């Protein structure tokens, strides 16, 4: 019933879908509209259920990974990798004014909660993998996502969104 | 009035398919491509004028009298693609040996003949005259020197069509020895009473000159407004304004009915959503809502609370030029010339205005309400010199130009920031790649892009043709040629500049 | 173009004196409490019909009365606070305008900046504000005490409160003093008292601890408050920057910001046709109808709107076009120099556009301020510009502009402006009028134009310093249509049976030169009127 | 499992149709859209149908159902945000309305067939089907809605955001 397996090792294999249904853990394959604010044009995050990201590729493969940036929502992936400026903070402030996330819509985020973090060579194998199928599905499946700065008058930010939903082991 | 007429007359004699140089255009070609290029200009512009193009000292003719050695290659009519594409066939050396081949060079003519030709292509119009003008793409000056009857034939005829209205103009090209007017012509071509006497355009010998002069003395100019400029109530003169700049914009696609592709001429009505009838202008308000609070005003009243002046010019003042900013740029500038058809005696004090301010350099501070019922801007009017180039080209229009000024409300506010300053040393090298970057600007050395590709995309699919070809955009930089020019300049300033860390 | 700004609002506190004193007549100045409520109308107007997001407090000292939460019993007597932070509304400027009067007792100014310090103190706890501003309307004639001067002045700088002052005069310095007085227009030490000097003394000093030198700038009368902008000088929000990398070349980047230095203002609401009685909107419908071009009156569905170009001569259907066939693919937003050229060579009768660019160097890089200071200073020393090629986005139509050094004390940029295409020349020629002898003058008009140019002249070469004064600055001068409309639409507003109120006097004042240049005009005017016959034709 | 995904609204005595939320093998789409605070937008509510072949039909707008009496029916949706909500005079004649990512507002990436034909209301029953509809896109309106933007090609050009909520169906024939 699984929608795509990707392999992790030889014994255990991963199980790909489209919808959230008892899924811990989502990948988002992003690619941002032109703004003249925005100096990166795709990027792709791992967000949990308490939406923690984690930032996984930026159009240069996933080395990346290794630094390891975490935050605290996509609002401050978005404030700390997207814009050329320095303090974008102090300009403005990013949210979703239906309050819906990028990655459970209106669901209840879960208390603050460590993110998974890849550590061995299977897990940075299947990241691999999973950013491939994620940008060979983007061109033809996505949906869009509205991030609002509260400028005068407010600044709005275009999202295509490919999402794809799963767990890893314990 | 409203459509002009054009018609292109150009020589087919020997000369003018010497090249001297074999590095310099041919004159025919020259002359080829002066018209190609003028009717792309007319088909950008979307101006719906009536253009000819017409050969003499040809063996072949077409003409509807069947006189000698006058081919008419196109009659009047609106230029298009295929004309433009005919054309350019004409064009190259390939395009002159099939010129010659379909149309042999060497032959005599009587201009006599030619221009009676060029009249008949003017009667035999329908929509109007407006403004008949015939240029000469020649480069002898001599034509009838042996034939003393066809040279006052042509002076008689010549004199007939310039009773009749049409304008006769020269073009005349680089000739070996020099292209002398006062031998034939003088008593041909047209001239503007005493004020266009002397200043006449030098022989051409590019094609950038040659169509410059065709550009510069075939464009009838039209005047956006005609208001009056007073010094006080009592002194007022009478001026036009002119845009000597204004933006291209690509034109908005036409509505045209399925059974006949033609202009629909839309119309906007008034409806009532409850009676379905019309309404009456007296019977509707105007409203403007505030948090919770409704302001109601007429139609008259919103009018009124806009209106501060009459239209026209009101002098305020002199000020030195020192005193305008150039980064105080608010909108494009106008051009103010004087106007004697409506107040007469106002060329004498507009050109005494002009010389004393030149002089003191000082600009008029005026106040400027272009239509009625407008709010006032304050201009500056600064007097402008005319300057001729080497060929005698008008490239400053004397006159006034009309600069507006900022109000505090179009002053906007800057962040604050430290200033820290370049030591010597990182200034010459930034010096040394300036120097090492440098050009000559001209007004007219970029074209826009997006026009451009619009309307060769059009003119591909108005030949029925396949996509076209792509063309490199001259404004975009030349990185290459310039990082050769560079050199270590760039490492050299990046290391006094950069740190090494970032 | 359009302004984007960040969205941060400011706390504002008008402290006005209704007091005794701030009521004198005199046969030609209106009173000081007049002309302070005109200021104070024109700041309110503005917030109220601009719908900025900004608080504005009102509080009065010298009144009958005492509202202040400061009060208690023998102190800080006579001082209302008539309106608390919030959001200003039409009520605020109908008290302004009709309920509130003069007073007739006397109150210390410094009390009043007590009690103001408090409001701001106090109602700024569960808010958020970027500036917190209070303007002081005074006169100087009442007695003051000196003992809490100290403390005012170090609460102000904790704070971070800035202040301006609003006197019935002038803080000119040898002015030399000077037909009907107007108020506003652009053209007295002997006239004030002597509590008025040290009410000034004490107010100059307190701008000079608070700012400095640039401090007693900030010292306006209500007569040049009414023709500038500098009630809302220290509310004023610049845009957000536009952020790119200046490129000489493929191997030289400077990371840069660009602000908006010029830019029309426009009114922001337009007018909603609604119906005469039922005043709303949904009972009018607006439709288009083309139908034929001929009286046939023959039904037309919108199934027919195919639409196509033309190229002359010829039409060229939507049919036979495609989206992706006619689109300019940019190749994305940049600032890239084509080329250095002489100053000269680049004209302001051809600069295009409806804005003017300042760039800086980009925020916290030192690298990029020095490169971009060695770029503006070897242009300058050359006397050079650079001609740059400029898109703001990937869906921009690219622009050529020229972007030349600006120097000053404080700060160092470049300005862009957009420079034409081909396509945007008109050749004109016109005819010669010096080489005229139809229309030559005669030498008796050319010294008659001479006088009249040198006694119209709006500069002086004043102190013999070699510098030139401008006596009608018009670029420190608002734009009068916002005005106009402000006044009218309260007008409507609050007095809905009545006609729109003229144009007020003082704008007229504004938009005219001084009166000193007038009549040494009209000697010139009348030797010229005589020297030029001026017919109007009788076609 | 306390959501539902599939509906019926009754047509007649005997036929009920049923709406879905996924294009699996419908043929007519109807759009429930709403439009954001902009300073170049006035009208908020604009309900469309949409087939197959892209032709659409104004439906319903702020002043409730009675304009599909009307019979409005263009080419594509941009059109209809032209034609209703760019009502404005220099608006009318001004630029255009597209998406760059080729994808419909109904239909997505779903290739458009050529014209055929345009369902219309005939009877009287077909006036309360479609307020029926209208009533029940507007009450999932809240919770239930997708993005989209078109592109004016302004000078800049602007990006305009809608909100869709999008119901699927078969007219029985």
């Amino acid at each position: 019933r699984s929608m795509t397996t990707i392999h992790y090792n030889d014994d255990v294999d991963i199980d790909i879908h489209t919808d959230k249904n008892g899924k811990e853990l989502c990948y988002c394959y992003i690619t941002i509209d032109d703004h003249y604010l925005v100096d990166v044009e795709t990027i792709g995050v791992i967000v949990n259920r308490s939406g923690k990201c984690l930032l996984v590729n930026n159009h240069l493969g996933i080395g990346i990974v290794k630094d390891k940036r975490i935050s605290d929502s996509f609002g401050d992936v978005c404030m700390d990798t997207i814009f050329d400026f320095s303090e974008a903070r102090e300009l403005f402030s990013l949210t979703n004014d239906d309050n819906r996330n990028i990655a459970w819509d209106t669901d209840k985020l879960d208390d603050d909660t460590d993110i998974w973090t890849p550590v061995t060579e299977d897990d940075y194998k299947f990241l691999s993998r999973l950013v491939l199928y994620a940008k060979s599905q983007s061109d033809t499946v996505f949906d869009y996502y509205v991030l609002t700065g509260d400028t005068e008058p407010p600044t709005v930010f275009i999202f295509k969104v490919t999402r794809f939903y799963f767990n890893m082991p314990k | 009035s409203g459509r002009d007429s054009l018609i292109f007359l150009v020589d087919a004699s020997k000369a003018m398919f010497e090249s001297q140089s074999e590095d310099e255009l041919t004159p025919f070609d020259m002359s080829i491509q002066c018209i190609q290029s003028v009717y792309i200009s007319k088909i950008i512009s979307s101006d719906r004028d009536l253009l000819a193009v017409v050969f003499y000292g040809t063996e072949k003719d077409k003409n509807s009298v069947n006189f000698k050695n006058i081919y008419v290659l196109q009659e009047l009519d609106n230029p298009g693609a295929k004309r433009i594409l005919e054309l350019d066939q004409f064009k190259g050396q390939q395009g002159q040996k099939r010129f010659q081949d379909m149309m042999g060079h060497g032959s005599d003519y009587s201009l006599s003949e030619v221009l009676w030709v060029c009249a008949n292509l003017f009667s035999d119009v329908q929509f109007k005259m407006s403004h008949k003008r015939i240029m000469l793409f020649t480069n002898e000056d001599n034509p009838h020197g042996n034939d003393s009857a066809k040279a006052s034939r042509a002076r008689t005829k010549a004199g007939d069509l310039r009773d009749t209205g049409i304008f006769l103009d020269l073009m005349h090209l680089k000739k070996p020895g020099g292209f002398d007017i006062s031998l034939f012509y003088r008593d041909i071509i047209s001239i503007a009473e005493d004020e266009d006497l002397r200043v006449h355009f030098e022989e051409s010998s590019k094609l950038e000159d040659l169509l410059r002069k065709v550009r510069a003395k075939e464009t009838r100019k039209r005047a956006l407004s005609r208001l009056k400029l007073k010094l006080n109530k009592d002194i007022v003169i009478s001026v036009g304004i002119y845009n000597l700049v204004q933006k291209a914009l690509k034109p908005p696609p036409i509505k045209l009915y399925r059974e006949t592709n033609e202009p629909v001429k839309t119309k906007t009505r008034t409806f009532n959503t409850s009676t379905g009838g019309l309404l009456l202008p007296s019977d509707t308000k105007r409203s403007q809502i505030y948090g919770s609070r409704q302001i109601i005003l007429e139609k008259e009243e919103t009018e009124e609370l806009k209106r501060f002046d009459d239209p026209g010019l009101m002098l305020m003042g002199f000020k030195p030029l020192v005193l305008l900013k150039k980064h105080h740029y608010l909108r494009p500038s106008l051009f103010v010339y004087p106007e004697e058809s409506l107040v007469i005696g106002s060329s004498t004090l507009f050109s005494a205005l002009l010389i004393k301010c030149l002089e003191k350099e000082v600009a008029a501070l005026c106040r400027y309400t272009p239509r009625r019922n407008i709010p006032p801007y304050f201009v500056a009017l600064v007097p402008q010199e005319e300057e001729l180039d080497d060929q005698k080209i008008q490239v400053t229009p004397p006159g006034f130009q009309l600069v507006f000024l900022p109000f505090a409300d179009d002053k906007r506010k800057m962040p604050f920031t430290e200033k820290i300053m370049a030591t010597p040393e990182q200034v010459g090298k930034m010096k040394a790649i300036v120097e090492k970057l440098r050009f000559t600007y001209r007004s007219d050395s970029f074209e826009n892009p997006v026009l451009q590709q619009h309307f060769r995309n059009l003119e591909a699919l108005a030949l029925d043709l396949m996509e076209p070809e792509q063309a490199v955009d001259l404004t975009l930089p030349k990185v290459e040629a310039m990082n050769k020019r560079l050199g270590s300049l760039v490492d050299e300033f990046k290391e006094l500049v950069y740190p090494p860390d970032y | 173009p359009h302004m984007v700004r960040s969205g941060n609002k400011a706390a504002v506190v008008l402290c006005m004196d209704v007091g005794f004193t701030m009521s004198n007549s005199i046969p030609g100045i209106e009173s000081p409490f007049e002309q302070a409520k005109k200021v104070i109308t024109m700041f309110v107007q503005r917030q109220v019909f601009a719908e900025n997001k900004d608080e504005i407090a009102l509080v009065l000292f010298g009144t009958d009365g005492t509202d202040n939460p400061l009060s208690g019993g023998d102190q800080y007597q006579n001082i209302t606070v008539h309106r608390h932070l919030m959001l200003p509304d039409f009520d605020l400027l109908e008290d302004i305008e009709s309920k509130i009067q003069p007073g007739s007792q006397q109150a210390d100014f410094l009390d009043a900046l007590i009690v103001s310090m408090d409001v701001i103190q106090h109602e700024t706890i569960g808010k958020k504000f970027e500036k917190r501003h209070i303007e002081i309307f005074t006169d100087l004639s009442s007695r003051f005490s000196k003992s809490q001067l100290d403390i005012i002045i170090h609460s102000l700088k904790k704070c971070d409160i800035s202040l301006q002052f609003f006197l019935p005069f002038s803080l000119g310095k040898e002015d030399g003093s000077g037909g009907p007085f107007r108020l506003g227009g652009h053209g007295p030490l002997k006239g004030i008292t002597e509590q008025q000097k040290e009410g000034l003394e004490i107010v100059k000093m307190v701008m000079i601890s608070l700012e400095g030198e640039d401090g007693l700038d900030e010292i306006y009368s209500f007569s040049e408050s009414l023709r500038k902008l500098c009630v809302f000088k220290k509310i004023e929000r610049h845009s957000i920057h536009w952020p790119c990398r200046l490129t000489i070349g493929s191997n030289l980047s400077i990371r840069i910001a660009a602000y908006k230095s010029i830019l029309q203002e426009r009114v922001k609401k337009t007018w909603t046709v609604v119906d005469a009685k039922t005043l709303k909107k949904e009972d009018i419908q607006k439709e288009t109808v083309y139908c034929l071009n001929d009286d046939d009156e023959t039904e037309v569905l919108k199934e027919d709107i195919i639409q196509g170009f033309r190229y002359g001569s010829d039409i060229v259907p939507f049919s036979k076009v495609d989206e992706e066939q006619m689109k300019y693919k940019s190749e994305g937003k940049c600032f890239s120099v084509l080329g250095f050229c002489k100053s000269s060579q680049v004209q302001r009768r051809f600069f295009m556009g409806n804005q003017v660019l300042k760039v800086f160097a980009a925020r916290d890089d030192e690298a990029a301020a020095v490169a971009l200071s060695s770029l503006i200073h070897a242009l300058d020393d050359l006397d050079m510009v650079a001609i740059v090629r400029y898109a703001y986005d990937k869906r921009a139509n690219p622009q050529v502009g020229v972007a030349f050094p600006h120097i000053k004390h404080n700060y160092e940029c470049l300005v862009y402006v957009q420079l034409p295409f081909m396509e945007d020349l008109r050749q004109y020629m016109f005819s010669s009028l010096k080489n005229s002898k139809k229309y030559a003058p005669t030498e008796a008009q050319l010294n008659a134009v001479d006088a009249l140019i040198d006694s119209m002249s709006l500069a002086k070469k004043d102190e013999k310093t070699d510098t030139l004064e401008d006596l009608f600055p018009t670029t420190k001068i608002p734009n009068p249509r916002f005005q106009r409309l402000f006044q009218c639409l309260l007008h409507r507003a609050l007095h809905p049976r009545e006609p729109l109120p003229p144009i007020q006097q003082h704008i007229w004042n504004m938009l005219n030169p001084p009166a000193e240049v007038t009549t040494k005009s009209q000697i010139p005017l009348s030797k010229i009127k005589t020297l030029f016959p001026l017919i109007e034709a009788k076609k």
